[PDB]
């Protein structure tokens, strides 16, 4: 019926896809998720949004997801759509390992998902996926890599990027604080707390309100580890000490 | 299957969905292509350097095959879909004919796809215009343009995207046998054309050259700076 | 295979041998041929082991979905109809000969299903390569409305006949008793045959096998 | 297998042996080949057990829906036609010889033979199975028009007994059924109840 | 209160308060026919009395009925749109047949009600079709639960009831029954017909005549659904 | 055929109002409570009938999915019956392949997937029901919530339906990590009691419990005992 | 003769808190050897392994398709697979090809991912699982392997005695099979270590 | 039949193929090429049924070339061998099976030289040296008797000559010329055809 159709996959008088733009506004109201590439590894630092006291911790992470043995991703937007896209990302990775028997290159995995996202924006008559993902990983072609994808199906590699609430302010601070070629996971795990301490206006980082994951290569094996709350608390403590010292 | 007609005629005979697609191309970055005697040059404006962004991932100049390469203005996601379809097509052609596709063969296919999306149910026109540039087996330098309508024409030099009219006006008065005799002169013609629109100059201008019987070459930022100074 | 079943006064006694053979060699000396279809229904299976251990597993899942929706105990007629209507659409390609037995709200019911879809509701049933040895015991000793211990001794005697007379049958005897008040699955009910005691020690001490290479990977 | 059905002025008598066989083995020695498709319509099944059980189950389902929709007792011809439809459609994938005999309020007691191949024919009396061949001359010599339910029950019992004694694939007990407007009366003849015929001595 | 945003009241989608107006308008269709149905269960009997209105003397009254036999032992009284009603009577008759063919036993009345309610719910979640404007009150005898009166509605809701009513005077009938059942239940006994006949009679102020009402009954002694004849209905009406 | 276009779409503020409206139907549902104790989980729901003419033992709100997994809901019961069937069919598909009871977390994810589809498929509305799933696996009790959007959450104690906010505040002040299923059953009855309006009876409320033994629905008689204390 | 086309032999044995899995190493077509280092035992976890014998294409395909499902299950369920679940998974894959099967019969040897209890198993070519508490054999020398393991296996063998038994059983059985051998590899799986050894074997 | 040979050395992979195409009892071509350039450092030598070799080989070649165009880098010898095996194994139980025996040879700047033997059933094995054809029966033993892991590219061509001279003396089929190519860090190099 033409009367009840919303016509999601169509252009606007100014060459604009409004369903995609409206979905991007949704992403800008979700928990801040920051990714920083260092010379020794890559990190994803998301702001926990499920912080009620009657919530049970029953999983490895709420925002970070392992898609391969060498790749992981954080999501900002609609959680339900992220569960769909993360399951598809995991299958694309397994389908490649079956055909070639080698782990999937990182940009190849991001392109596959962005091709699916772009298809929902051109044909089908269905809404786009309101989820922007930050992907971290390591391959034997380009090494440690960080990528960002949007509901438009448009992806890009970054040295440091943020998605979610107060994302613009974060990118600004990362731009004036990131030293390309001179970043160690220690200085990376430090700028993360600094940016989160400014993006998350809600009081100060409380460790329970943040999640931090690191991807590193140890003895020819990629290891993804979500820092324990003890480690995150020590990081937040050091940041407070440093700021006070500079005062 | 969703089978509504997205692209339909309007009183006055105007397919507005196709016109809206061209508005998206006009919002795209400026892409300039000059066809020389032994070198075809394609240069794109790197809007914002980003500083914290790997450039290898946001390149708007690609190679459909060993002899063909294209630049685009408009939606980057729609372009990736068109580039992949054309890359697969070039290989299918080599398998059914055992010869490299001709520049116009691939331009015809990319246009025919961009056209079927304007007369097929459940689809929106592609919001991208391309500049397919290559060298035919005879060795003739080739430059073609595709529109979101599926229309394609050969050009000696053209410009797509934001500030296309200004850049094309410049190329209309600065294109001659003189500014094409030297490969360096051809490269500096594209550089000057973009510099008319690009404000940063040198820092925000990607450029690529495909000489005869040679792969696409992406000029390094230092090499671009050399010409930008010589062109000053 | 020697699977048998009898209907007694209070319920049903099912029994089976425990031998699986690949060719003329024994592969499993303790296979389970009695399967749970529902708390009140069990099924002994003969024929292709993979077919009898998948037709039963699928019917158990479907009767579970049926019992969750109905809120009532499953009827043995439902299992028979489901099993027969599937074995029929496969025309004997799925080789599953089964002895379905259970007690429902209408009493105890024993059925025989053949790989082509044929069923038979009978007071005593035998299937497998040891079926005729087991039938000879039932056609010689079966009496209507027996007691559990009497009916259990009958099904063990029928299974023994197949174990000692059939070459595709052997090992232990399993018996499943189902009443309206009790389900007793006696897996090792009777162990009639055992391996003889080793008379010589052939243990090889450390150093007997010469190795060419060795790599110890420490596990954390 | 020996299946037999006869019509009388008011209903039909049906009969069958009780032997199922895999080769020369008797898998079931007390089988019921007389199946009720409706209240007063029964079928006598012969041939493949799985094929005959599947078609009879399908026709009972279709006939049941038809009777509840058309609020009226089913006609014996309709059941025979639905049996014919399937047995002809799957004649190459189904070994099934059936006799559809029952009582309807409009045409009385009717016996229909739907043989292998899918053909359907109304008959005063019908016989079927591997034992049918040994009693063709008997039924042709002993059948008389105007017989009664009692005479018809004896004809079926005597004929099935002779066939069960000559066919190895026939034997066990003789299951009899009488269908009329009153209802369906079922009877099993076993042991000395089964009619006997003296053997020779020479 | 009645906030609306979009096609909330044209297709089956949630209103700003999550209401689904289309299903609400499908319950207004049940009362467009103008007739009321009452079903009461007793100790060993379930009765379905409905109002019969043959408007013209030219219409054959044998064809004007709302009582239906889904199976020999399951009976139905349909209230609402007549054509939608005959559609659900057919789906019930088919689901009951498919049940015996696949499971080997007659469908429980609760299971027929759940299947019909599940199909009805799909009309509430899909926008291509309108919900059906008809209510089905099913009656049967369960082997372990005895008399069973179940009702499904245009929303997909089904429940079992000691006594129920559907139609224009559903509310008034509910109150009448929601006082007799409280005192001592619909006086259990095949004479539970009197409670139903008096409920419909009182709410639709009218002294019914043997031809103005239809009565269907299932009993533990005679479990088969039966439609009482004018003479049987007259006996009960004369008794009261 | 059917409409192949999404009836749920993004609003200029980046919100899917149809799911917001489905959550309004879940908040207008009868009160439901879930409490994860150390030895099991209790799922309690207010089941108040409109009249005495309803057979209270005919239709149930607390329903078993497997033998260790049980569910309760707040919203539209017809839509709940659809999700109960799919949950059971998904739970059986797991057993048919892995031959082990489905982990409660795997069931919540698989059910939440079906719910998300009804927010992006064509011609369909989102499910107007929020589910509370309780399960016992790996010798640990699990309590999860599922929203009409397809989002699932793990909880130690939670309330849904009318007066869910005040109920969650009550549970926040009463819930203790070290509790037993028996103490948990009392707090769940107290939470529903705070927002009941009437006399909670063995038939006005429905309670289900999951333990090492498995999931089960407390009999009206068993609930009668708890209500007495 | 579709299983003897490429030959092969795999055996899994239980010990006290330890498992062993051995395999021949020859890859050949009919009577011609092409390689003497073919893998037939694949890692399905830290203390879990699967030995595959049959058509070599089917050995490689079944291993690769099993890893696809295992990696998906491990990421989704966020836990290592327990030995028994892997067996149920292989049975599902093999029976999904019941009418047109993979000519490979698998043996699974591993220790429970938490209790570290020894689990060994064998499945048929259509997926019929048989869990044993002693030993499991599969290949073209199965009869020879049965006789050797039935006369040499002892209960509660230690890690070193398990190696001397699985090794002696494999070497004397493949020496009576013409299309099996060209080397023997043995993995001893314990709670804290995985020792892999290659045995000196007849290369005839 | 047709002959394929591959000898992997410390830094190179030497491959040879017969150059004869026969109809029945007549050679219709003595300059045939059975080697296909999948990449700049990967070669596929394919023999088998007529029509099946080029249909499968050209398919694998255009798909490996699409990878380079789509990703900007090339598939490794091992990834290419596995992609080929999956396609040959995924058409085996199909109605359109390819009867083809292959030898993939390539050089990864990291893993080094590699030679992969694959039969028509799609069984992939990495081998120091391997051959396909009835001539393999008369030459595999010469390679086993003289192949040493540290063989030089010069001694590798000499052993290739020993094997092809054996085919001239004992083989019943006239295989006169052989196409010889080598792969290394510097890519694929055509060498003089060993003719007799
Ligand atoms: C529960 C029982 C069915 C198990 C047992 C009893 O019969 N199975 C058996 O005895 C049969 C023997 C055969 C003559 C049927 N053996 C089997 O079924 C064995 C299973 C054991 C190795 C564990 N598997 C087997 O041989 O299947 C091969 C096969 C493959 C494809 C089609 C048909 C048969
Ligand atoms: C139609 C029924 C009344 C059966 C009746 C036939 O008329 N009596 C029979 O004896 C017929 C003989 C038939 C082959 C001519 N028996 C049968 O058709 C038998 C019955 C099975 C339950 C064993 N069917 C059969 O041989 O194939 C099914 C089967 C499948 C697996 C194992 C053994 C047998």
């Amino acid at each position: 019926s033409r009367r009840y159709d919303s016509r999601t996959t169509i252009f606007s008088p100014e060459g604009r896809l409004y369903q995609v733009e409206y979905a991007m506004e949704a992403i800008g109201h979700a928990g801040t998720c920051l990714g920083i590439l260092a010379n020794d590894g890559v990190l994803l630092a998301a702001e926990r949004r499920n912080i009620h006291k009657l919530l049970d911790e029953v999983f490895f992470s709420e925002k970070i997801y392992k898609l391969n043995e060498d790749m992981a991703c954080s999501v900002a937007g609609i959680t339900s759509d992220a569960n769909v896209l993360t399951n598809e990302l995991r299958l694309i990775a397994q389908r490649y390992l079956l055909q070639y028997q080698e782990p999937i290159p990182c940009e190849q995995l991001v392109t596959a998902l962005c091709d699916i996202k772009q298809a929902y924006t051109q044909f089908g008559g269905k809404r786009p996926f309101g989820v922007s993902l930050l992907y971290i990983g390591w391959d034997k072609h380009y090494g440690f890599q960080l990528y960002q994808s949007d509901p438009s199906g448009n992806y890009g590699g970054w040295k440091a990027t943020c998605i979610g609430n107060n994302s613009a302010a974060a990118v600004s601070m990362l731009k004036q604080d990131y030293k390309e070629g001179e970043m160690t996971l220690k200085s990376a795990l430090a700028l993360a707390i600094k940016v989160l301490n400014k993006t998350m206006d809600v009081s100060k980082l409380s460790a329970e309100k943040v999640e931090i994951a690191t991807l590193t290569r140890e003895n020819g094996k990629t290891v993804i580890r979500v820092l324990k709350q003890k480690e995150v608390e020590q990081l937040i403590k050091k940041h407070e000490e440093e700021e006070a010292k500079a005062e | 299957s969703y089978d509504r007609a997205i692209t339909v005629f309007s009183p006055d005979g105007h397919l507005f969905q196709v016109e809206y697609a061209q508005e998206a191309v006009k919002k795209g970055s400026t892409a300039v292509g000059v066809r020389g005697r032994d070198i075809v040059v394609l240069g794109v404006e790197k809007k914002s350097v980003a500083k914290l962004q790997d450039e290898r991932t946001v390149r708007k100049i690609c190679a459909l095959d060993d002899n063909v390469c294209m630049a685009f203005a408009g939606l980057t996601a729609d372009a990736r879909i068109v580039i992949n379809r054309a890359r697969v097509e070039c290989q299918s052609h080599r398998l059914t004919v055992e010869d490299p596709v001709t520049v116009e063969y691939i331009t015809r296919y990319i246009a025919s796809l961009k056209q079927r999306y304007t007369q097929s149910n459940g689809r929106r026109p592609f919001g991208i215009s391309a500049l397919i540039v290559g060298f035919d087996f005879d060795g003739t330098p080739r430059l073609y343009q595709t529109d979101p309508s599926g229309t394609y024409h050969a050009w000696k030099a053209n410009a797509i995207g934001r500030g296309a009219k200004s850049v094309r006006e410049f190329l209309e008065k600065n294109y001659t046998d003189e500014a094409i005799e030297t490969d360096d002169l051809t490269i500096k013609l594209v550089i000057k054309a973009l510099l008319e629109v690009v404000q940063s100059g040198g820092k925000n201008i990607e450029l690529a050259v495909m000489r005869r019987d040679q792969s696409l070459k992406i000029l390094n930022p230092e090499e671009i700076e050399k010409y930008v100074a010589e062109i000053e | 295979t020697t699977i048998a079943g009898v209907v007694y006064k209070d319920g049903i006694v099912l029994g089976a041998d425990t031998r699986a053979t690949e060719g003329m060699v024994v592969a499993d000396k303790n296979c389970s041929k009695i399967h749970f279809i529902s708390p009140n229904i069990y099924c002994c299976g003969a024929g292709t082991a993979a077919d009898t251990d998948m037709t039963t597993q699928l019917i158990s899942s479907n009767l579970e979905l049926h019992s969750l929706s109905t809120g009532r105990l499953p009827r043995v007629v439902t299992a028979n109809r489901m099993l027969k209507q599937m074995l029929f659409r496969y025309q004997g390609y799925i080789g599953a000969a089964l002895v379905l037995g259970g007690v429902d709200v209408t009493g105890p019911h024993l059925y025989s299903i053949y790989p082509h879809g044929s069923t038979d509701k009978l007071p005593y049933v035998t299937m497998g390569s040891g079926s005729l040895a087991a039938m000879a015991v039932f056609e010689d000793k079966f009496r209507p409305d027996m007691e559990e211990e009497e009916a259990k001794n009958l099904v063990s005697e029928a299974i023994a006949a197949g174990i000692f007379n059939d070459l595709g049958s052997g090992s232990n005897i399993d018996l499943c008793v189902i009443s309206k008040n009790k389900l007793d699955f006696l897996r090792p009910y009777t162990v009639p045959n055992k391996k003889g005691t080793r008379l010589g020690r052939y243990r090889c001490e450390k150093g007997t096998t010469a190795v060419l290479t060795e790599k110890i990977t420490p596990l954390e | 297998t020996t299946i037999m059905a006869v019509q009388f002025d008011g209903g039909v008598v049906l009969g069958a042996d009780s032997r199922t066989t895999t080769g020369s083995y008797i898998a079931n020695r007390v089988t019921d080949k007389l199946t009720p498709i409706h209240d007063r319509i029964f079928c006598c099944r012969s041939g493949s057990a799985a094929d005959t059980q599947a078609v009879a189950d399908a026709v009972t389902y279709q006939l049941g829906f038809h009777s509840i929709e058309l609020n009226e007792p089913p006609l014996v011809h309709t059941a025979a036609s639905l049996f014919k439809e399937m047995c002809y459609r799957y004649r190459e994938d189904l070994m099934a010889g059936i006799i559809i005999a029952g009582w309807d309020p409009q045409e009385g007691g009717q016996v229909y033979s739907v043989p292998m191949g899918g053909m359907m024919v109304r008959q005063s009396f019908a016989i079927g199975g591997s034992g049918s061949s040994y009693i063709y001359g008997y039924v042709d010599a002993t059948y008389r028009e105007g017989m009664t339910k009692e005479e018809c029950l004896q004809f079926t019992a005597n004929a099935l007994a002779l066939a069960m004694e000559r066919d190895g694939s026939s034997g066990g007990v003789i299951r009899l059924a009488a269908i009329a407007e009153s209802g369906v009366e079922r009877q099993v003849l076993l042991g000395d109840q089964i009619p006997k015929f003296a053997v020779a001595t020479l | 209160r009645g906030s609306s945003a979009g096609f909330d009241r044209h297709i089956t989608i949630f209103s700003p308060e999550g209401r689904l107006y289309q299903v609400e308008y499908a319950f207004k269709a049940i009362n467009q026919g103008g007739l009321t149905s009452v079903a009461v269960r007793g100790k060993d009997c379930a009765v379905i009395v409905t109002q019969k209105k043959v408007p013209d003397k030219l219409l054959d009254s044998s064809t004007v009925t709302h009582l239906f036999k889904i199976t020999e032992n399951i009976g139905c009284v349909m209230t609402g749109m007549t054509a939608d009603s005959r559609s659900q009577v057919q789906r019930a008759r088919y689901e009951a047949a498919n049940w015996k063919y696949k499971y080997g036993y007659e469908i429980p009345v609760d299971m027929l009600c759940k299947r019909i309610a599940d199909i009805s719910q799909v009309y509430t979640q899909n926008a291509e079709m309108r919900p059906l404007g008809c209510c089905m009150i099913l009656i049967g005898i369960d082997e372990e639960q005895g008399p069973q009166v179940y009702k499904c509605d245009p929303a997909g809701y089904y429940c079992g009831f000691k006594a129920t009513a559907a139609g224009v005077k559903q509310t008034e009938s509910t109150s009448f029954l929601e006082k007799k059942v409280k005192k001592k239940f619909d006086w259990t006994f095949e004479q539970t017909v009197e409670t139903a006949i008096t409920c419909l009679s009182t709410v639709l102020s009218i002294d019914f005549k043997p031809s103005e009402i239809e009565v269907g009954v299932v009993t533990v002694e005679n479990p088969k659904f039966r439609i009482l004849t004018e003479a049987e209905i007259d006996a009960h009406l004369v008794a009261l | 055929r059917g409409y192949s276009f999404s009836l749920t779409t993004f609003s200029p503020s980046g919100k899917l109002v149809q799911i917001e409206y489905a959550l309004a139907a879940v908040a207008g549902g009868a009160p439901s409570v879930g409490i994860k104790a150390a030895n099991g989980v209790v799922l309690a729901t207010e089941k108040k009938q409109k009249s005495i003419l309803y057979d209270e033992r005919s239709v149930h709100k607390v329903e078993p999915i497997t033998k260790h997994i049980g569910l309760v809901y707040s919203g539209m019961g017809p839509d709940y019956r659809v999700l109960v069937h799919r949950a059971r069919k998904l739970a059986q598909q797991y057993y048919l392949v892995y031959q082990e009871p489905i982990p409660t977390a795997q069931l919540v994810q698989r059910v939440a997937s079906v719910m998300q589809e009804y927010t992006q498929s064509g011609g369909v509305r989102p499910f107007g029901v929020s589910l509370l799933i309780c399960g016992w696996n790996e010798g640990r009790p699990y309590l999860f919530q599922s929203d009409p959007s397809g989002a699932y959450f793990a909880w130690k104690a939670t309330a849904m339906g009318k007066n869910y906010v005040n109920g969650k505040t009550f549970l926040e002040k009463r819930y203790n990590e070290d509790l037993e299923l028996e103490d948990a059953i009392h707090t769940a009855i107290l939470t529903l009691k705070e927002s009941f309006e009437g006399q909670m009876t063995e038939d006005n409320i429905e309670v289900g419990i999951c333990n090492e033994a498995g999931f089960r629905r407390l009999t009206p008689t068993e609930v009668k005992d708890y209500l007495a204390a | 003769s579709i299983m003897s086309y490429n030959g092969g032999a795999v055996m899994a044995m239980k010990g006290k808190n330890c498992v062993a899995i051995a395999a021949d190493r020859r890859f050949g077509i009919q009577a011609q050897m092409v390689t003497t280092d073919f893998q037939k035992i694949f890692p399905m976890g830290d203390r879990l392994y699967i030995g595959l014998a049959g058509l070599a294409t089917d050995v490689q395909t079944v291993a690769q398709r099993l890893k696809f499902r295992l990696n998906l299950y491990e990421l989704k369920e966020g836990r290592q697979i327990k030995p028994y679940t892997l067996m149920s998974m292989v049975a599902n894959l093999l029976y999904e090809k019941r009418f047109g099967p993979y000519y490979t019969e698998p043996v699974i040897a591993g220790l429970d991912p938490k209790t570290f209890k020894p689990f060994i198993c064998s499945l048929d070519l259509i997926g019929c699982p048989m869990v044993t508490d002693d030993f499991v054999v599969s290949g073209t020398c199965a009869e020879q392997m049965y006789g050797m393991c039935e006369s040499l296996w002892e209960p509660n063998m230690d890690p070193d005695h398990l190696f001397e038994t699985i090794s002696q059983a494999m070497l004397n059985a493949v020496d009576r099979d013409a299309v099996s051998g060209m080397g023997v590899i043995v993995h001893i799986i314990e709670k804290d270590k995985i020792t892999t050894r290659t045995l000196k074997a007849r290369m005839d | 039949m047709e002959y394929l040979i591959g000898i992997q050395g410390p830094d190179y992979v030497l491959v040879a193929s017969d150059r004869v195409a026969a109809s029945n009892i007549v050679q219709m071509k003595d300059d045939h090429d059975k080697m296909f350039k999948m990449s700049e450092k990967i070669l596929l030598l394919c023999v088998g049924e007529a029509g099946d070799t080029v249909q499968f080989a050209e398919y694998i070649q255009k798909n490996v070339q699409l990878y380079k165009m789509r990703n900007g880098y090339e598939l490794s010898p091992t990834a290419a061998a596995n992609f080929t095996r999956r396609n040959l194994a995924d058409c085996l139980r199909s109605r359109t099976p390819y009867h083809v025996n292959l030898l993939l040879a390539g050089y990864d700047e990291h893993e080094g030289p590699a030679l992969y033997y694959m039969d028509y059933l799609a069984a992939l094995a990495k081998a120091p040296f391997a051959a396909h054809g009835y001539g393999a029966f008369l030459t595999l033993s010469i390679l086993d008797r003289y192949y040493t892991p540290t063989i030089s590219r010069e001694r590798a061509v000499e052993l290739l000559r020993k094997c092809l001279e054996e085919l001239q003396k004992r083989f019943i089929l006239n295989l006169p010329t052989f196409s010889v190519r080598i792969i290394d860090k510097n890519g694929i190099h055509d060498l003089d055809n060993i003719s007799f």
